[PDB]
């Protein structure tokens, strides 16, 4: 098997791209939001543009045609009220889901903070148990190695 | 038109979903490879060992006996007294 | 995703709610006490 | 443009609207402080 | 400066956010005291290998 130490750079590496692939697809996802922003604003202002010109149809005695300019713009109001109240659905899921993203960042870089260490410890742990297997082979009677098996030659 | 828009306006929402989804269940994945006792994996499972191999060390040399212990404490706190009180003495 | 969703609440499972009212309750009460000495300190 | 300009929002978060009520707040303050004591100091 | 000119519903806010921080003080504090021990006892072997 692989050694799992080696894994460990590989899957917080690998799990930083992840984090920027999912940090720039957020991005898109705003965009979008304030496009449809500027949607909703852009089509309220034509109806307001519509009822400016009912204001002045309206004018001058001519009913007949402002009735007909105020039946153009209930379409236009439907697309108001029915784009607006997906506006506001999405805005919990923006707000909720840079929440995990933003405790993600803090967890991700504590684990890599410890991740060191332990390298530290098993890196002097294969050390430590390299250095007695050596004196080991040094040692007395008790393992019969070279620093007492070359002095019998 | 218009209803072919919407769905491709919606489209990209839930593929942040679930790409964020998909990196949630990620994550805690890794975390979890990297959390207590209750899953026992790499974090608790590398430290293991540490322990077998320090475990390995005391077998091949075995640590000097509590006994000694209290000899070297014993006889070095009356060396050091002796040594001090000798040198305070020795002082008048 | 809710099922993804769900599998990451039985890896790690959330905090019981009693913890949060005790977190809840101690804060409101710790926010208080440090407020009350303040305000009590201004004086 | 934007989900570039988003990118930047995310990778420096722009300061809470808090901060922009303190500085706001404590400016026209300060300000008036300045000059309060100016117009007084005239005198 | 918040707190004082009276205004204390402002004060009440910053006083939250800073419970937030004071989390990460208590908590990365812990971490430190424990890795004090590791870095301390490490060198011991070493400096007798």
């Amino acid at each position: 098997q692989e050694a799992p130490e080696d894994l460990l750079e590989r899957l917080l590496g690998e799990m930083e791209l992840e984090l920027i692939e999912l940090r720039r697809a957020l991005a898109q996802t705003i965009a979008t939001f304030k496009s449809t922003e500027r949607q909703r604003d852009a089509q309220q202002l034509i109806a307001q543009r519509w009822y400016e010109k009912a204001q002045a149809a309206l004018d001058r005695g001519n009913e007949q045609l402002a009735r007909e300019a105020l039946g153009q713009r209930q379409s236009y109001q439907s697309h108001t009220e029915a784009l607006g109240k997906s506006l506001g659905e999405q805005r919990a899921l923006v707000e909720q889901v840079r929440g995990q993203l933003q405790k993600l960042e803090r967890k991700y870089l504590e684990l890599k903070s410890q991740k060191n260490l332990y390298l530290a410890r098993l890196k002097s742990a294969i050390a430590a148990q390299k250095i007695e297997e050596i004196a080991g082979n040094l040692d007395n009677a008790s393992a019969s190695s070279l620093f007492e098996r070359i002095e019998t030659k | 038109e218009r209803k072919y828009l919407e769905l491709k306006s919606q489209k990209n929402l839930y593929l942040a979903r679930l790409k964020s989804a998909i990196a949630a269940q990620k994550i805690e994945e890794i975390a979890g490879n990297l959390d207590n006792a209750s899953a026992s994996s790499l974090f608790e499972r590398i430290e293991t060992k540490i322990l077998e191999l320090e475990a390995e060390r005391e077998l091949l040399n075995p640590p000097p006996s509590p006994l000694d212990k209290k000899f070297e404490q014993w006889e070095e706190q009356q060396a050091v007294e002796a040594t001090l009180a000798a040198m305070k003495a020795r002082r008048s």
